[PDB]
């Protein structure tokens, strides 16, 4: 990022502050009912 | 529907027996005799 910011500086402008957003855990509660004739179960988990 | 907690070989026997005895099962749809598995029991087993 520092290398990119150095070579992509416009005339009269600069990045005076770099802020990183912090993660907050988002524990989503989900209840899903499948069809009676499901074939692959690991596939649905990946899709979900 | 495909079994989820049952035996694969046992499940195939139900389906093949269901198809093989179609003439008898529906002709005797409501018949019951002593010492013979009723057609109602066979239909329930095949469906599940």
């Amino acid at each position: 990022l520092n290398d990119f910011l150095k070579d992509n500086r416009n005339l009269g402008e600069s990045v005076s502050k770099i802020i990183w957003l912090q993660p907050v855990d988002f524990l989503l509660q989900l209840d899903i009912e499948l069809d009676d004739d499901v074939s692959d179960l690991a596939d649905i988990f990946a899709q979900v | 529907a495909r079994p989820l907690t049952l035996d694969s070989l046992d499940f195939l026997s139900t389906q093949r027996g269901y198809l093989a005895q179609q003439p008898e099962l529906t002709y005797q749809r409501n018949n019951i005799r002593i010492d013979k598995v009723s057609a109602l029991q066979k239909r329930i087993a095949a469906r599940l």
